[PDB]
């Protein structure tokens, strides 16, 4: 996709990673273990949020259809009512079904980005006291205990 | 040791589509579309619906004999006339401009009758009935006719002072007979003439036999007009005038709809009203009909809008 992570890069999705959309998995001595990640989750839960609830407000608004009676004679004043009431659904059911498959795509595409930015980050932060395995990890150069790891997660991992 | 970055992976079945791309997996979406409805007719936020199931609407503002339960006036927030009304105008005879008449009724969202010429005032017959009409006569008018083989020119007037503006009606008769015209005429020559400050209109007779409707070869033809407060209403005749008698007073505004359909109703009450049902959501569309009123949310003619929430769900396996 559009920033290379999500069924990018990063190949797969992790099912242990039950709290939030984003986080990471460490391995050490001490064994291996996932959790998101409270800030990089919260923040896109908060903008989704945002845009449903806009969506929901800038398009809920109804029009209104009178299935008006029409004499024999009123044959052309008929077919102008239908010509309006056509095009009044056609218009808004097409801005309905674009506005979504648009925003889905921007959506999917935010979600890719995030990912991208909080691996960004921490390859910023762990300098070349590791290397890229090319697949969403870092392989550290020094043994990396529990509160090490916690020290990258929470961003003050030290020799950035 | 390493540390990685990853992303969500769910169980989730749910999917969205893009313009590049249709039936995406993803972790978490929210469907915008209400499609749900109660199947019934019900109250909305402005009231109960008006169901007329024997009379028709201009039955009822000319008030047919068979309407008589609808006299006392009603209140509603919308009209649903049962494909079962079929009580309209009972004596043969068309209503001029009978969609605006009806238009301008189902706007309003209530009625109530208002005399406009008592009995008394005449100096001819006013009983005059038909079989057609249940051997009785419309509550709207008086079909006038001649008394003691005399129909002196009858010169009437109403003023309405009642600070709102008045629905009234009236007809003129075209007997199938010279002989009939004459009976209850004595004349075969009349003319009948309706008039305000604003109005002007009169009336010929055309005597003649006209198709079979209801037994009767000859025919009442309907008109109706609006008395506005502090207009004054005359109505002068030699012969032929259906006379106003009741007139109806409209107020406020409803949904301004006539559904035609069976649909039960019920003891109930939704935000948004259709002819197929009802329903109630906080959803921004729904897909259950355009002809939606009352506090709705906007109708798309689809099956699904779903938005995506979450991301892509990939599969690690
Ligand atoms: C559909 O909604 C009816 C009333 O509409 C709105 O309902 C919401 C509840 O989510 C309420 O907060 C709003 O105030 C109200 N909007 C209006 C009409 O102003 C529901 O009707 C209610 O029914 C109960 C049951 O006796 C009655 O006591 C309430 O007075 C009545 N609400 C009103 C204000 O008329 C109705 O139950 C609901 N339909 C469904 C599917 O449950
Ligand atoms: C006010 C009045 O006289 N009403 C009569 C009615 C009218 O005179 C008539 O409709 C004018 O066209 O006539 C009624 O009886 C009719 C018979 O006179 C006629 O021979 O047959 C008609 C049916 O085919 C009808 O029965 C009527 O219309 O009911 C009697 C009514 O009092
Ligand atoms: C990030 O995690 C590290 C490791 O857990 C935290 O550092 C510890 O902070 C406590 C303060 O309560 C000190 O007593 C410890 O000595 C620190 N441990 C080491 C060796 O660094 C750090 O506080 C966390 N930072 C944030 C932003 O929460
Ligand atoms: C029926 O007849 C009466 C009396 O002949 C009419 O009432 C009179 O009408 C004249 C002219 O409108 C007035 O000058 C008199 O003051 C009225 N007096 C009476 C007897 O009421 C009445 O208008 C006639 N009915 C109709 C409407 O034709
Ligand atoms: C409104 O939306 C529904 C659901 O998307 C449309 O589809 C039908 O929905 C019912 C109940 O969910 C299913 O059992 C049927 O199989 C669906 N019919 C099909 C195949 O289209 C429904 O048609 C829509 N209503 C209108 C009037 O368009
Ligand atoms: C998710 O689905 C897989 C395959 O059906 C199943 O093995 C697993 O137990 C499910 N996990 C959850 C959260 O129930």
């Amino acid at each position: 996709g559009l920033f290379g992570a999500i069924a990018g890069f990063i190949e797969g999705g992790w099912p242990g990673l039950v709290a939030g959309w984003y986080g990471f998995q460490h391995s050490n001595d001490q064994g291996v273990g996932m959790a998101a990640d409270s800030d990089s989750t919260q923040k896109a839960i908060d903008k989704i949020t945002s845009k449903v609830n806009n969506i929901v407000d800038k398009m809920n608004k109804q029009y209104g259809i009178i299935d008006h009676e029409f004499s024999e004679i009123e044959t052309r004043l008929n077919m102008i009512n239908n010509k309006i009431d056509d095009q009044i659904q056609d218009i808004w059911t097409y801005n309905a079904e674009l506005l979504v498959l648009l925003e889905n795509q921007k959506t999917l595409d935010e979600h890719d980005a995030n990912v991208n930015n909080l691996y960004n980050k921490v390859k910023r932060a762990l300098g070349s006291n590791a290397m890229e395995d090319g697949k969403g990890c870092f392989e550290l150069y020094h043994k990396c205990d529990d509160q090490c790891m916690e020290t990258i997660r929470n961003g003050t991992y030290n020799r950035r | 040791d390493k540390i990685c970055i990853g992303y969500q992976s769910t169980n989730s079945t749910e999917t969205v589509d893009t313009l590049t791309e249709t039936n995406v997996p993803v972790t978490h979406a929210k469907e915008l579309l209400h499609t749900s409805h109660n199947g019934m007719l019900c109250a909305t936020n402005l009231g109960h619906p008006l169901i007329l199931d024997t009379c028709t609407i201009e039955g009822l503002i000319y008030g047919n004999p068979s309407c008589d339960l609808l006299l006392g006036g009603r209140e509603w927030s919308y009209i649903v006339e049962r494909p079962s009304a079929v009580n309209g105008m009972c004596y043969p005879g068309n209503v001029e401009n009978l969609e605006e008449l009806r238009s301008l009724f189902s706007s309003a969202s209530s009625y109530q009758r208002i005399q406009i010429f008592p009995d008394t005032i005449w100096n001819v017959s006013y009983s005059g009935t038909s079989s057609a009409c249940s051997d009785s006569f419309y509550r709207s008018m008086r079909w006038l006719t001649q008394k003691n083989n005399a129909y002196p020119i009858q010169d009437a007037q109403y003023t309405n002072n009642r600070g709102k503006s008045i629905l009234f009606m009236w007809g003129i008769n075209h007997p199938p007979t010279d002989t009939v015209q004459t009976n209850l005429y004595t004349r075969t020559d009349t003319t009948t003439s309706v008039t305000t400050e604003d109005i002007n209109r009169t009336f010929k007779p055309v005597i003649g036999p006209r198709p079979l409707v209801n037994g009767l070869h000859g025919r009442i033809d309907y008109y109706w007009s609006v008395l506005k407060p502090g207009q004054t209403l005359r109505v002068r005749s030699n012969g032929n005038l259906i006379a106003p008698w009741y007139g109806h007073i409209l107020s406020g505004e409803s949904h301004g709809r006539i559904l035609k359909t069976d649909l039960n109703s019920g003891n109930c009450v939704v935000q948004c009203q259709t002819e197929r049902g009802g329903l109630n959501t906080t959803l921004p569309f729904h897909n259950v009909s355009k002809y939606a009123f009352g506090n709705c949310p906007k109708y798309v003619g689809v099956k699904s809008l779903k938005l995506a929430v979450g991301l892509r769900n990939v599969p690690a396996r």
